[PDB]
DNA sequence: GCATCCGTGAGTCGAG
DNA sequence: TATAATGGGAGCTGTCACGGATGC
């Protein structure tokens, strides 16, 4: 009847900007996968951050279309290109469209795209398409900012009629795994160990993620206030 | 609440007592209530006929007897751990031949128990029931001859320990020989004995096939009856001196006697009926006028014959038949033993008669009746059929009462039972339960008389029928044997009906036991009931005939087990039989007659008859039972409240509002959880708990003697040498503990002090108390303390005391107090639950409210099944109740669906579209529209084909509500179970294998006194037993000091153990091991059967294990 | 899909390959996300997923139709009472399989995540014949003599049975508990004597330097007598894996050494072999030729089945057999 | 009551001895010694 | 009475 | 499973072997108080209390951990028992 | 018959690690007791061994450090548990105990197929290997996770079976 | 050489 | 310590199974 309780202590456990590992115990019972649950939904749609939701290359039709002198098709370059991390340095900054234009036997790389002001390429090392003798691209890239994972269909943006709409994945969480643990505090039996997983893509860390998570939800507390 | 009840099967006949057999034998066997004169021969008045009268001179015969009344009752007899028993008197008459003198006296033969009302008996404060034992009906049985095909052997067969049994068979040289008590001897001199004559014999048995010729043998018909007595008097008893009157005396009482040889009433009449023959008396033939007459033998000789030439009209017999076979019940075992113990009794008789003063004797100066008691005791007290009762709820004591053992005395030793006898054979229809019996050792041995079941005056079982005339059933009920059943084609009991006419053209019937499809003009008989096949238990499993029999096994045999709840409710769906279960048992309480009820009070309820008259019952009140569960009666009337006859007064255990409760009508949802009810394990919700759900009340006695010893006696006692007044802070002044008292395990119910053992002190004893200036006491703690794992509050204490009014104990005993200790059990962790259908798991998990999966209302379950455990099994009965109690959820009402006959899936469908509409209608009207989640799982129901396509989300959902499925919310996430999940209510019990009552653990402990290992058992406090096979586990890993460790260290090694505990609490590793003390024990023993064993080394050097202690 | 085989071969060459701490790891993965995703897939039972297929019914009607065959054919004298007798039975029989297809393939094609379905191909709850007595047949039953019933029940359990129908089912139920308890004692005594013969065995050498070996036949004669037709995998498997080559063997352009442990590849490898028809028979060190006194040596035993890799020298030989063969003994029908 | 030949038990294993590297070194500058 | 624990 | 248990049972001809080396191991570990460990500071085994992290009192995880290092030398007839005895009683009073 | 063991009923755990079994509270505090006296002396909980255990004779003399110490008493050791009939070697397994409120013991899903054990209400015994070579023999030979396969079949004995193939196969 | 008699055994927990 | 008294009494029965001798 007569209860007493202090504590949790946070604990983190970081590998780069990359990943990390949090601990938050001793929990009140069932209070594990009540604080997890809501945060792994947060985490996953809600938190900002950048895609590419157009391609436009010259002399192609449409996605299932090949590139003369290039190896790859138009379906793995736009792949690849789902795989870019772009971070935008101004806050004011909603969209960019990148230009990137090589030719001759040359391999692309992220680090190809003519920098734009406030624009941040996280891995310039990533490999978009290897091009051959007589081989040409020419390609335009929108990169917007939004949450969540958009599919090519629902947004269906296009800047002009070549100009292929890309599945985009907004959030810079890859992904958020969870497991509540029992723990004991002296004589208390069932009381919850929570123990949080995040992947990022580097432009925003796993640490900042869920704090931005934890605002999204004490915010969303305070829409109870005034009916 | 609404009881709507199925089915178009309208029984004629209700279930008769369902305790009746056990009540009408015994009170057949005791005719208490007929006066002496007007008593038939039997039982004890026949055992009486039997003894006497008592010759050799002196004459001591038998007039009347009678029964007087209990000293005490039922009730005291079971606080006192008395026998409820009745005073038996014999008037008895001895008479001199040549002085004429005749002295009457009436004896005291001592008490016989007697019968309670529900049919069981109290013996020594223990209720105890008298299991009927099955065995072969006593007759003339012919059965082929395993190894000769074309010949067969003749069986005699008497009642048990009534003389020898017979074989009559034909030899391959011809001749025929007889066989009693292992001796093959040819029939012929018998023939001649008999009286019989070559011309008699050849004209009775002449029309066989040369068969006769075998019997004819010229040396045997060359003597008259005489010396053929004689001669056979020399086969059957080597060296024992040829005497005439002593080879008629034996001869007389191998066969003609009826005192040493008897035919039951039933082998008499199906000898009669076999033979075609009739019987003057009960013995296989008689002394008569000098010589001795043939009542039998020729009859079955001829019989004999004629089975093995061919002639038309004669079968060999079934033996596993239930024509063959009969119950003896009660009365008949009783009889029993009390003949025996009054042919002990009429041997003291004789013998007292021998010795004595000639002139003066009475009947008390020759009867002892110690033998007698003796044996009746013995057979309460110590028989195989005489079992411990149990009480665990109303349907265990009329189950019990309804066993049907084929072990027993002179019944089936174990591993004398192949397939035979354990099988279901065609003639236990209506008869014995095929669901019925024990998994396990004693499968097919042990079984349950079936509902409508009778067993007649010769021992058989009759089960009833319907006359049918012209295609026309009347109301006209027949009870059968199944020799009589054979000879009928008796219809099934749902054959179509239109008034009392058959309104089917092709109706199933059956032919001695045969399926067939016949005419209505070919009917005779039709059924009762789908109820008369099964059991009582079975028949209290709703959906019957969707469940595979071996789990209605199970199902049937755990209803038994149900622990009475505080809170116990009747199943949701129910067979019907749920009264009259409750009825029979004597459970409730009932009113008399029509009248008003004067006064209600938890303890009593008097009511006002309209006679005028002013009855009080008394309530049992929270009484223990045999098995420790509470039995408490409640009153279900208020003051003033008008009742007519055989309206409910009050509840009885296990009972609501007169219907039978084993447990608790729960909201289940059956998918697979976390792996938590993985591998038939359950998981429940924390709100069972906290509305008491599944809690039982346990009562436990404690007892303890304190005695006179020769170092002094012992005594109860407030005073108890070294404890501090917060042990002693619940104890009473005389050192009992009070009433309310909650106790723990290790503290004290009863303080006792015993006299030290005479003692040496030991040097440090001696210097401690020289260090610490004080007295060892003269006396010592013996306190009895509450068993580890065990306590609870105290409700009761009992103290007798030797020198006070009506108590007398057993010599030596100063006194006994015992002190009763009640607990409250919710249920927990390793509980063990089921249901009728035999599903069964112990409870792995009990999740929080908030954890639990539930309804868009927010109507979290009860209990979470796994699936997996259905398809398996095959046991669809709980998947119906699951549906219809979903149905009767949102409809409140509760239903009847009897077996065999009863609720369909269409109409199910329509109470669950009723119950939709409730469910769901409610919520358009409370303002909200479908959830999104609902639409998701609908998407997931649509892919899998559960609801048709394009339909509203109402319609879809209400698809699938008639399939019994509903949208369910997982607790932890609010995220949908992707699937729609089947949940509805379903009647589960809390059986009485508990964790609390298992749960056992040992450190050090009581050992063994020759073996010196630790005892066994959980009272005792011992150590698990590591046998044979766990051994062979240890050996096969590999791991030789674990093994050794286990046979020496831990125990039966005194010098190992000591050391080995020393070290433990020193923090020193183990030392090592030595010879264990078995072995020593071992090598005495054979020792005493003059072998030498000696250990020797490498060297054959002898190597002394004893140490010198046991050489000179 | 992954199920009970696949899982075990993939448990199996886990072991093999990445040892037994991360095969353990890999045992609780699975046990985790296979709870985790059993919970949230909406597998539950309804009487509704017990599916009685349309087939059922025309196969009803034939059947009745082929038995007044078969009765006409007792009436004129065609058929002896046994002949008809055995007809009826074998067209019964013949009639349950038909509704067992019926009933999967029915679940195959219109319903393939059927709760049953599925717990059935998946291994983890129920078999053909159960499935199909719920949602076709209960099928044919045995007279309390071992005889047969000419009537089957025709019921299912979803439809339920009648009262008959149920009586006639439990002189089988009746008979097959009585054989299971009858059968356990058997099985123990059997056990007990098997561990009391062997249990001195034990191995104490690496190698008793025996010449002697078997030769374990990868062919076998057929009931026909045509030819040798090849051995089933699983006997194969019972009679060459984790034992010791006792010569040289060349097939298939590998060399097998003497002195060789055969992996399952290798046993594998052989059967091709065999299919190839290179090798007849396998040479292989057996406890049979062992020379070594109170026991076996390590070469002659092979494998530790339960570690995969030769057997330590200590382990007690035959307990671990005498067990082996004893726990599937309360299994013997 | 004796420990089985067999496991742990084998004369084959249980002679084996275990001997840290000082203790070992110690041991062997004693047998260098004499 | 036995077997997987009916009675 | 235990830490490396496949590598464990990769040192040595048999696996019971394996036990008597751990055995014998932890036996002398428990009798000369863990002084004569060849595991470094860090290497140590460590039980987590209510107060913080201390010695892990379970000497056959020592024994298993310091098998694994390979700082420990196993066979038969190494040393004499007695000397073997003595000598650890030097370095290690108990 | 052997000291230092006890019995119980049955549940699984799912939490567990193959190598672990939920071993109740009192249970462990019996089969240990010598070892948890010692560890009392060791701390502050007791004066001596005999003062230690009249402290545990009394349910309501015990406390909450006496519970700590005895985790402490049992961190890494293992006990064994089985289950009769005991058909094979396997039918007593190693087991890491964890202490568990309630009276029931706990047991890993995988291993029950082994032990032809389920929830139904099975019961199983503990026993206590006491010397360092008992226990090395219990955790190296013995234990749960390092038999995966039949020594019978080869195959493996330990394996997903019901649930874990449902959910997979999902 | 075959027919027949006798003596011995017949699965583990757990509680009684 | 004295009439004479002089061969007992229950048996209880639906396994099998080899296997090992013993007997015909
Ligand atoms: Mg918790
Ligand atoms: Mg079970
Ligand atoms: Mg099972
Ligand atoms: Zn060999």
């Amino acid at each position: 009847l007569d209860s007493k309780l202090k504590a949790p202590v946070f604990t983190v456990r970081t590998q780069g900007r990359e990943y990390g590992e949090f601990v938050l115990e001793p929990l009140e019972r069932g209070f594990g996968v009540t604080l997890g649950n809501p945060l792994r939904r947060i985490l996953l749609s809600s938190i900002p951050g950048t895609a590419v939701t157009s391609v436009y290359i010259e002399d192609v039709l449409h996605e299932f279309s090949t590139i003369p002198g290039v190896k790859e098709d138009v379906v793995e370059i736009i792949l690849n290109l789902k795989e870019l991390v772009v971070r935008f340095l101004n806050p004011s900054l909603q969209t960019v469209t990148l230009l990137l234009k090589a030719e001759g036997p040359k391999e692309v790389k992220a680090r190809d795209f003519l920098p734009v002001a406030d624009v941040e390429i996280m891995n310039p090392d990533l490999h978009i398409a290897t091009l051959e003798e007589g081989g040409r691209l020419n390609m335009e890239v929108r990169v917007d900012r939004g949450v969540g994972y958009v599919p090519a269909e629902k947004h269906g943006i296009k800047d002009r009629i070549n100009a292929i709409p890309v599945d985009a994945v907004f959030s810079p969480v890859r992904r958020v795994a969870f497991q509540v643990e029992d723990t004991r505090l002296g004589q208390r039996t069932d009381l919850d160990k929570l123990t949080l997983r995040i992947w990022t893509d580097g432009s925003v860390t796993p640490l900042e993620a869920l704090n931005q998570a934890v605002e999204i939800l004490r915010e969303h507390l305070t829409y109870f206030s005034n009916p | 609440m609404e009881i709507k009840r199925f089915g178009r099967i309208r029984e004629v006949i209700p279930l008769p007592p369902l305790t009746e057999i056990q009540v009408e034998s015994y009170r057949r066997a005791l005719q208490a209530d007929v006066p002496p004169e007007k008593r038939e021969n039997v039982g004890i008045q026949a055992a009486f006929r039997e003894t006497f009268p008592i010759e050799e001179g002196l004459v001591l015969d038998f007039l009347e007897y009678r029964l007087g009344e209990p000293p005490f009752p039922q009730d005291e007899c079971r606080e006192k751990d008395l026998t409820y028993q009745a005073p038996l008197y014999a008037r008895l008459q001895l008479i001199h031949k040549d002085t004429g003198l005749i002295k009457e006296d009436e004896v005291f033969l001592g008490h016989i128990p007697l019968m309670t009302e529900d049919g069981s008996f109290i013996i020594n404060g223990a209720d105890r029931v008298i299991v009927s034992q099955i065995h072969r009906s006593p007759g003339v049985y012919f059965t082929p001859d395993p190894a000769r095909p074309g010949r067969y052997i003749a069986s005699i067969i008497p009642l048990p320990k009534r003389g020898p049994w017979i074989d009559l068979e034909v030899e391959p040289n011809g001749v025929v020989s007889m066989k009693v008590n292992k001796r093959k001897f040819p029939l012929v001199l018998l023939l001649r004995v008999l009286g019989y004559d070559q011309e008699t014999l050849a004209r009775e048995l002449g029309a066989y096939g040369e068969l006769v010729q075998g019997l004819m043998d010229e040396s045997v018909f060359a003597m008259r009856p005489e010396e053929a007595l004689i001669r056979l008097f020399t086969l059957l008893r080597p060296g024992d001196p040829p005497k005439r009157d002593k080879a008629v005396a034996y001869v007389y009482g191998l066969i003609a006697d009826p005192r040493r040889y008897d035919l039951g009433e039933a082998g008499r009449y199906k000898a009669e009926e076999k033979l075609g023959i009739r019987l003057s008396g009960r013995t296989l033939a008689r002394f008569e006028d000098g010589e001795f007459k043939d009542e039998v033998f020729l009859p079955t000789l001829r019989y004999l014959f004629a089975l093995t030439a061919g002639v038309p009209g004669h079968e060999v017999d079934d033996i596993d038949h239930l024509g063959n076979r009969r119950i003896r019940t009660v009365g008949e075992l009783m009889t029993d033993q009390f003949r025996v113990g009054l042919a002990r009794l009429a041997r003291g008789v004789r013998e007292r008669m021998l010795m004595g003063s000639e002139d003066s004797l009475t009947p008390a100066k020759l009867v002892n009746s110690r033998p007698l008691e003796a044996a009746i005791r013995e057979f309460f007290s110590r028989s195989q059929l005489s079992q411990f009762k149990d009480e665990t709820n109303p349907l265990s004591s009329l189950r019990h009462k309804r066993r049907i053992s084929a072990l027993g005395p002179g019944g089936l030793t174990r591993e004398r039972a192949g397939f035979d006898v354990r099988d279901v054979h065609r003639t236990h229809y209506g008869r014995i339960c095929p669901v019925e019996t024990p998994e396990g050792a004693n499968i097919g041995l042990i079984t349950s008389l079936a509902a409508y079941a009778r067993v007649d005056e010769l021992g058989f079982i009759r089960t009833p029928y319907r006359r049918v005339v012209g295609g026309v059933v009347t109301d006209e009920v027949v009870y059968m044997t199944a020799t009589e059943e054979d000879r009928y084609t008796i219809a099934q009991a749902n054959t179509p009906l239109e008034g009392n006419r058959i309104a089917a053209e092709r109706v199933v019937a059956r032919r001695k036991g045969e399926p067939v499809i016949v005419s209505p003009e070919e009917v005779e008989f039709m059924d009762v009931s789908p109820k008369q096949v099964f059991s009582v238990n079975t028949n209290l499993i709703p959906f019957l005939e969707h469940d595979d029999a071996n789990r209605a096994l199970m199902g049937s045999n755990m209803q038994t087990q149900a622990v009475p709840l505080i809170r116990a409710q009747a199943p949701v769906v129910m067979t019907g039989l749920e009264e009259r279960v409750v009825r029979d048992s004597l459970a409730a309480l009932y009113a008399e007659e029509d009248g008003e009820v004067a006064k209600v009070d938890g303890n009593r309820i008097v009511v006002r008859y309209e006679d005028g008259r002013l009855v009080e019952y008394p309530l049992r009140r929270f009484y223990r039972s045999n098995q420790g569960t509470a039995l408490d009666q409640r009153p279900r009337v208020v003051v003033g409240q008008r009742v007519r006859k055989g309206d409910l007064l009050a509840d009885g255990p296990a009972s609501e509002n007169g219907f039978l409760a084993l447990g608790q009508n729960v909201l289940v949802a059956i998918m697979p959880f976390d792996g938590y009810n993985f591998e038939d394990a359950i998981v429940i919700s924390e709100e069972l708990l906290k509305r008491d759900f599944y809690t039982s009340i346990h009562i436990e006695r404690y007892e303890i003697e304190a005695r006179d010893t020769k170092l002094g006696p012992e005594r109860i006692t407030r005073d108890i040498p070294h404890l501090s007044e917060a042990a002693l802070r619940d104890l009473d002044e005389e050192g009992v503990v009070r009433i309310g008292a909650e106790v723990k395990p290790g503290d004290i119910l009863v303080g006792r002090t015993s006299f030290k053992g005479e003692s040496e002190p030991t040097p440090e004893e001696r210097l401690l108390r020289s260090i610490f200036g004080e007295k060892a006491r003269d006396v010592k703690d013996t306190s009895l303390r509450v068993p580890p794992g065990e306590g609870g509050i105290v409700v009761r204490t009992v103290r007798l005391r030797r020198g006070d009014p009506g108590v007398e104990l057993k010599p030596g005993v100063r006194e006994v107090v015992r002190v009763y200790v009640a607990q409250k059990r919710k249920l927990q962790v390793g509980d063990k639950l089921a249901n009728r259908h035999g599903n069964k798991g112990v409870v792995a998990k009990i999740l929080p409210v908030e954890d639990m999966p539930h309804l868009p209302d927010g109507t979290p379950v009860d209990v979470i099944l796994n699936p997996l455990g259905v398809p398996s099994r095959m046991n669809l009965g709980q998947i119906l109740e699951t549906h219809l109690g979903l149905a009767g959820y949102f409809l409140g009402q509760r239903y009847i669906s009897p077996i065999f006959d009863g609720a369909k899936e269409p109409e199910i469908k329509e109470l669950l579209a009723q119950a939709f509409e409730v469910y769901f209608g409610k919520r358009k009207g409370e303002g909200f529209g479908v959830d999104k989640r609902e639409v998701e799982v609908l998407r997931r129901a649509e892919k899998l084909g559960l609801v048709t396509p394009g339909k509203t989300p109402e319609e879809q959902l209400k698809e699938l509500f008639l399939q019994g499925k509903v949208v369910l919310y997982d607790g932890r996430t609010g995220e949908p179970i992707e699937g729609p999940i089947v949940v509805g209510q379903m009647f589960i019990m809390k059986l009485y294998h508990m964790v609390e009552d298992k749960m056992h653990a040992r450190s050090t402990g009581p050992y063994s006194l020759i073996t010196q290992q630790p005892l066994g058992g959980k009272a005792q406090f011992g150590g698990q037993r590591f046998g044979e096979m766990e051994v062979w586990a240890l050996e096969a890993y590999g791991a030789a000091h674990t093994l050794q460790e286990m046979l020496t260290l831990k125990s039966d090694d005194i010098e190992g153990r000591n050391a080995a505990y020393e070290a433990i609490i020193k923090g020193e590793d183990v030392p090592e091991p030595s010879v264990p003390e078995s072995f020593r024990v071992l090598v005495k023993e054979l020792q005493a059967l003059a072998l030498d064993v000696q250990t020797l080394d490498e060297k054959d050097n002898p190597v002394d294990i004893f140490e010198g202690l046991a050489s000179k | 899909p992954q199920e009970k085989n696949s899982l075990k071969d993939l448990v199996y060459q886990a072991f093999l390959r990445l040892g037994m701490e991360k095969t353990a790891r890999l045992l609780d993965a699975l046990k985790y996300y296979g709870f985790t995703f059993s919970t949230t897939s909406g597998i539950t039972i309804g009487i509704d997923d017990a599916v009685i297929p349309e087939e059922k019914k025309q196969y009803l009607e034939e059947a009745d139709r082929k038995l007044l065959q078969i009765e006409q054919a007792y009436e004129m004298g065609f058929l002896t009472d046994r002949e008809r007798y055995d007809q009826i039975l074998q067209l019964w029989t013949e009639t349950t399989e038909k509704v067992t297809q019926a009933v999967f393939k029915n679940f195959e094609e219109n319903y393939p995540f059927n709760p049953l379905y599925v717990m059935a191909q998946s291994g983890a709850r129920g078999n053909p014949q159960q499935i199909r007595q719920l949602c076709g047949l209960r099928g044919l039953m045995q007279k309390p003599s071992g005889e047969t019933f000419e009537v089957p029940v025709r019921s299912s359990f979803r439809e339920g049975l009648t009262v008959l129908e149920y009586f006639i089912s439990s002189h089988g139920a009746r008979k097959g508990g009585a054989d299971t308890a009858l059968r356990t004692a058997d099985s123990g005594y059997l056990t007990r004597k098997l561990v009391d013969v062997t249990h001195e065995i034990v191995v104490r050498e690496a190698d008793c330097g025996t010449t002697n070996y078997i030769s374990v036949p990868l062919f076998q004669p057929d009931e026909v007598t045509r030819s040798l037709r090849l051995r089933k995998r699983a006997d194969i498997e019972a009679g060459l894996y984790g034992r010791v080559l006792a010569r040289e063997v060349e097939v298939l352009g590998v060399r097998l050494e003497e002195g060789r442990y055969l992996s399952m590849d290798d046993v594998h490898l052989l059967i091709k072999a065999a299919e190839a028809g290179e090798i007849q028979e396998v040479p292989v060190r057996s406890p049979l030729t062992c020379q070594t006194r109170y026991g076996v040596c390590q070469k002659c035993y092979g494998y530790d089945l339960s570690m995969a890799r030769p057997v330590s020298i200590g382990e007690a030989v035959g307990i671990v057999a005498a067990q082996s063969i004893g726990e599937p003994g309360t299994q013997l029908t | 009551g004796r420990l089985i030949p067999a496991g742990t038990g084998s004369d084959f294993v249980r002679f084996t001895q275990v001997v840290d590297q000082k203790t070992l070194k110690a041991i062997e500058e004693a047998r260098k010694e004499a | 009475a036995x077997x997987x624990x009916x009675g | 499973a235990e830490p490396g248990i496949d590598k464990l049972f990769g040192m040595v001809d048999s696996k019971y072997r394996l036990t008597v080396v751990v055995a014998k191991r932890a036996q002398q570990l428990l009798r000369h108080g863990f002084k004569n460990t060849v595991l470094e500071p860090e290497e140590r085994p460590k039980m987590q209390t209510l107060e913080g992290l201390f010695d892990d009192p379970n000497a056959v995880t020592w024994a298993m951990k310091e098998l694994l290092t390979g700082r420990l030398v196993f066979g038969e007839n190494l040393v004499p028992e007695d000397r073997l005895q003595k000598e650890m009683e030097r370095l290690y009073p108990v | 018959r052997v000291d230092y063991s006890g019995r119980s009923v049955i549940v699984v755990g799912p939490q567990l690690k193959l190598h672990q079994c939920g071993l109740p509270k009192r249970m462990a505090l019996e089969l240990f007791k010598p070892f948890l006296l010692k560890k009392m002396e060791e701390k502050g909980i007791a004066p001596n061994v005999k003062a230690a255990r009249r402290m545990l004779e009394r349910q309501r003399d015990i406390k909450d450090e006496v519970w700590d110490a005895l985790e402490e008493v049992i961190h890494g050791k293992v006990v064994l548990l089985n289950r009769a009939p005991t058909l094979h070697r396997l039918g007593i397994q190693a087991f890491q105990p964890v202490l568990v409120e309630g009276q029931s013991i706990q047991l890993h899903p995988l291993v029950c197929e082994a032990f032809n054990a389920d929830f139904d209400g099975d019961q199983m015994a503990v026993h206590v290997p006491l010397s360092s070579f008992a226990q090395a023999e219990a955790r190296i030979q013995m234990l749960s996770a390092h038999n995966l396969l039949s020594p019978a079949s080869g195959e493996p004995l330990a394996k997903p079976s019901r649930d874990i193939i449902l959910g997979l196969y999902y």
